């Protein structure tokens, strides 16, 4: 069980750890996070008690170095860092525990929702979504555009989604124009999961990236990086039966977890209604229907 | 965008486009089958495909064949429509192919933009106008080239005949969507204010009849109480 310290608490400031999240006042004595699960990605996130603008976080492993947070008063936020020097860290992390100052990552033991959320989610992959590579963790926040968004400007802070488009000559075969529009098969599985991501894990991962950076910073291209995914299989006629499987769960854990109160801005009427009553797959997502249903009638 | 009564004059710019109507590209007759159910039996129809700064007509006969052996034929059609309209254009030296295609029916967009990929600076463009361009199946000569052809065809025609050296495109396009407008409200009554007078003959190499300038203005006069009145007709006014 690893340890995220931080070295002070000097803006008030709700943080987030995975789907958890807790008040820290202005100055208390707060210096971090403890018993994290290890064999996850994690997800440390901010909101400012005054400026609610900018959700921001770090997306993390704590098997890949020791890290940290350390507020910066010039640039107004807090920082992640990793620290080399193992025995500074387990020393400072020992006074800090020893004083338990320190809050425990609250995991209930029946709890599987943080693993069926990130089932398929590596930092080394996520890397390439976000790209800083001399830091080991990644930061993401509400702002930041999507390279397709920035098609339609600084590149250096952009999120590398997968770039899917269906009206586009990569998803459309000369000389299969309305087959391939019309069942995006072809362009599911040679175009993106034999060609580009390699395998379904991979797709899986990226599309639940995309959900959570939705979820937890309101990233609106997230979002739109999450629906396309999902349309994308809904909308193809072939589908291997594990990823249909497969995405039902997916589904079923991302729409649980929702906060109620945000499903207006991140649930996309069009695609839900279209996923889930007019496509190929209409009848292959049961507990993501049935949950949608009992959830969110309105909706539909 | 869309185009619309407040951005009409620009049909008649010097920028190439053409309107696409896919109206009667799939055309049915529906019937009782021995056993009393009911099947439809298709003839050939026509994509309406028209540059309404110089008249010029690229009618795309639509044989029944084309149908054979297919399902969900009215999503087809759309298509098809599509496929051949991006043939068409393809088959034009580039200094002809038009800078924007809009269509009569906002269906016609996303099979038109798919097939057009190729071609990412033509836009493809939706309309607010309610263009009356089903009719030309009730212009003789067109509707006779339709059912006569055995095979895919495509036909050149000026829908304006000579008009255009008396007149502007702008009034060449208003007497058009009058005399198309007319015909769709009452084809026979339209036809009969067209022909009723066999001298007024229409030339082997035209399809409307030779009307002198002031004849056209009393034609005209005729088509507009023709549609206001089978607008009363309708509505009891
Ligand atoms: N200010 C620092 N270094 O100069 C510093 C403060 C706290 C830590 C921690 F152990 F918690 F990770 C690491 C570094
Ligand atoms: N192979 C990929 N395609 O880019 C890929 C796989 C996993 C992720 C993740 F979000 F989980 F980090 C991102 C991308």
């Amino acid at each position: 069980m690893n340890t995220v310290p931080f070295t002070s608490a000097p803006i008030e400031v709700t943080i987030g750890i995975d789907q958890y999240s807790f008040n820290v006042k202005e100055n208390q004595p707060f210096h971090g996070i403890k018993d994290i699960p290890i064999g996850h990605v994690h997800v440390i996130h901010f909101q400012h008690a005054d400026n609610s603008s900018m959700r921001y976080g770090y997306w993390f492993d704590c098997r890949m170095g020791n890290f940290y947070i350390q507020y910066d008063p010039k640039d107004g936020l807090y920082k992640m860092m990793e620290e080399r020097d193992g025995a500074k860290f387990e020393n400072i992390v020992h006074n800090f525990k020893e004083r338990q100052m320190m809050v425990s990552y609250p995991k209930i033991d029946e709890d599987d929702t943080w693993y069926n959320l990130t089932e398929f989610v590596q930092m080394d992959k996520i890397r390439k979504i976000v790209r800083k590579d001399e830091n080991q963790f990644s930061y993401v926040d509400s702002s930041m555009t999507t390279v397709q968004e920035n098609e339609l400007s600084d590149p250096a802070h952009s999120l590398n989604y997968t770039v899917i488009n269906f009206k586009s000559r990569e998803a459309i075969r000369p000389g299969h124009e309305m087959e391939d529009f019309l069942d995006k098969s072809y362009y599911l599985n040679t175009v993106m999961l034999q060609g580009i991501f390699k395998n379904s894990s991979n797709y899986f991962g990226e599309l639940q990236f995309a959900f959570l950076n939705a979820m937890f910073f309101g990233n609106y291209g997230s979002s739109l990086q999450w629906h396309a995914m999902i349309e994308l299989i809904c909308s193809s006629a072939t589908v291997p039966k594990h990823m249909l499987d497969k995405l039902d769960e997916i589904l079923y854990y991302q729409i649980k977890t929702l906060p109620e109160q945000y499903s207006d801005i991140l649930l996309n009427e069009r695609v839900w209604n279209i996923c889930l009553y007019s496509s190929f797959q209409k009848n292959s997502l049961h507990n993501t229907e049935k949950i949608m249903e009992n959830k969110y009638p309105e909706l539909l | 965008g869309a185009m619309n009564s407040s951005n009409y004059a620009e049909l008649f710019n010097n920028d190439i486009k053409l309107f696409v109507d896919d109206t009667n590209v799939y055309r049915v007759t529906v019937h009782k089958t021995f056993e009393g159910n009911v099947a439809t039996k298709a003839i050939n129809g026509c994509i309406f495909t028209l540059n309404p700064k110089t008249g010029h007509l690229f009618l795309k006969i639509i044989h029944t064949s084309v149908w054979a052996g297919q399902k969900r034929l009215s999503q087809l059609a759309k298509w098809k429509t599509a496929e051949e309209v991006s043939a068409l254009v393809r088959s034009l030296p580039k200094e002809e192919q038009p800078k924007q295609i809009i269509v009569t029916r906002k269906a016609m967009l996303d099979p038109l933009e798919v097939h057009m990929l190729d071609f990412p600076n033509i836009a493809i463009r939706p309309t607010e106008l309610r263009l009356p361009f089903s009719a030309a199946m009730s212009i003789d000569k067109l509707s006779d080239v339709v059912m006569k052809a055995t095979e895919p065809q495509m036909v050149l025609f000026n829908i304006y005949d000579d008009w255009l050296d008396r007149i502007s495109s702008y009034t060449a396009f208003s007497r058009l969507t009058l005399l198309l407008r007319a015909l769709k409200t009452n084809e026979e009554s339209a036809k009969m204010i067209l022909l009723s007078d066999p001298t007024i003959t229409i030339k082997s190499y035209h399809l409307w009849p030779s009307f002198t300038d002031e004849q056209w203005i009393t034609i005209e006069s005729q088509m507009r109480d023709l549609i206001l009145t089978e607008y009363g007709r309708k509505y009891n006014v």
